[PDB]
């Protein structure tokens, strides 16, 4: 049943799905969200964020190499859960969450509290709770996951902002409604890409505690401000995602659509890495001229646009 | 998405049958617009424009097609000419054309963009 595909699920880990079996529909979700976004800020890179599956597998043992593009994947994943879990309990229908129901302080002058406050709290420690279920390991890889894994989570909370509706006489904005809110995971996908872009580079220090020899993170650059809480940090190097990776890295760019027009990644001297780019074109059907009628309908003109599609070698 | 048959009585019999939800207001069902849109019946019902009604549920039950699904507003021109009849009453006891009407966000005949509806 659920929790099933999770690979190395530990018994930590299935008790919180029997416990929280009522909302993991809303964590598997989670993650199916975070790794679309991935594949949307990732559309027209060298790894485009496709080889990453979207089950609850990723729960579980994190073994994936340390790479920049993994702590993004599990940060956006983590906010994936945070935000879906928030959003499904604001829709009411569940026992065991829902609206942020706590008392929220005297309202700014124009409007009065109302509507549905999302519980981003709530899903923010469902979020952790079941990252944390895990075998805890001294392990290098599980510093850096538990510090993306929250950075991911933490921004869930820190994009909480105001939503308001307007009432009165013909909408009129004077009698207003206002609930704290999340925005659309658009923003989450937005700002983790960047914190990818300015991620800190590590290197791994160890020193023993009672249960043996544990490992921790240090900035490798200390001249710059350290990582905090929000930032996303890495110690492994990427690889070239030029050529299929013997070493299931990942696969080449050969055959990933191309763009002639643009100079960046995107484009088909970087794209392709130096090696050419095919081309073929191809038709579609579409409808071009349409007229509006007065009414009221709509008429439509069948026309065949035609395109080329530039693939790497 | 699916298009819905109008139930809110002054926009029923307006040339098109069939809107969805929500509207451009956030409106999620359509009892929820019209306990909006029948706030205008005494502006409607003085006939200040002829326009008047056609253009409120053109924002408020926005025409549904099977057949065309891209935007299909009113054009500017169908506002402007029920502001301009209609304006004038509300500003003699102080109020301005509502912010949920102002027509310059709405498009022009000859957009590329997208369509609108008006009569010629
Ligand atoms: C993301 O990348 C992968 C490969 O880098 C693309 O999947 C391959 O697409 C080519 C051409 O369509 C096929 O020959 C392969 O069979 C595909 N699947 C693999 C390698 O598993 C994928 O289309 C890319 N998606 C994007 C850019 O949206
Ligand atoms: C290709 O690149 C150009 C220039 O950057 C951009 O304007 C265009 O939208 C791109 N095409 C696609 C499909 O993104
Ligand atoms: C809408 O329904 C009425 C019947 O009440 C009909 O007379 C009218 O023509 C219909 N409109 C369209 C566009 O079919
Ligand atoms: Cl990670």
């Amino acid at each position: 049943l659920l929790c099933g595909s999770i690979p190395g699920l530990v018994p930590k880990q299935l008790r919180f799905c029997r416990n929280y079996i009522e909302i993991m529909p809303s964590v598997a979700e989670g993650v199916k969200l975070g790794i679309q976004e991935c594949q949307h800020q990732f559309r027209g890179r060298r790894w485009n964020c496709t080889t990453i599956d979207d089950s609850l597998a990723i729960f579980g043992p994190v073994l994936d190499k340390a790479t920049r593009e993994s702590a993004f994947v599990h940060a956006i994943a983590s906010a994936g859960v945070a935000f879906a879990v928030t959003r499904s309990c604001a829709e009411g229908t569940s026992t065991i969450c829902g609206c942020d129901s706590h008392h929220k302080g005297p309202p700014g002058e124009g409007w009065k509290w109302g509507g549905c406050s999302e519980d981003a709290d709530f899903g923010v420690l469902v979020s952790r709770e079941f990252a944390d279920a895990r075998e805890n390991r001294p392990d290098a890889r599980s510093a850096m996951n538990k510090h993306n894994n929250e950075a991911g989570r933490t921004t869930i909370l820190d994009h909480m902002h105001l939503k308001c509706k307007c009432h009165g006489l013909s909408g009129s904005c004077e009698v207003k409604t206002c609930w704290w809110a999340q925005p659309d995971f658009r923003a989450i996908g937005d700002f983790l890409k960047d914190k990818y872009d300015s991620a800190s580079e590590m290197v791994v220090e160890k020193h023993r505690e009672s249960r043996g020899w544990v490992e921790t993170l240090r900035a490798k650059y200390s001249l710059f401000k350290p990582p905090t809480e929000r930032d996303l940090v890495y110690y492994e190097n990427s690889p070239n995602f030029c050529e299929p990776n013997p070493e299931t890295g990942s696969f080449g760019t050969r055959d990933r659509t191309c763009n002639v027009t643009s100079h960046g990644i995107d484009g088909c001297d970087l794209l392709c890495c130096g090696r050419g780019h095919n081309t073929r074109t191809e038709k579609r059907k579409e409808k071009c001229h349409c007229i509006f009628h007065w009414c009221c309908y709509v008429s439509c003109q069948e026309c065949i646009r035609i395109y080329d599609v530039h693939t790497c070698k | 998405l699916a298009c819905q048959e109008i139930t809110v009585p002054l926009c029923k019999g307006i040339g098109y049958n069939y809107t969805y939800m929500p509207n451009q207001f956030n409106h999620d069902t359509q009892d929820e617009a019209g306990l909006e849109v029948h706030q205008f019946w005494p502006l409607v019902e003085i006939q200040c424009s002829p326009d008047l009604k056609f253009f409120l549920c053109s924002m408020y039950t926005p025409i549904c097609l099977e057949d065309y699904k891209k935007p299909l507003p009113p054009c500017r021109s169908v506002c402007e000419r029920a502001k301009a009849g209609c304006a004038p009453l509300m500003r003699q006891y102080g109020f301005a054309w509502p912010d949920r009407m102002r027509c310059d966000r709405l498009p022009e005949q000859g957009n590329p963009d997208t369509l609108c509806m008006d009569y010629n």
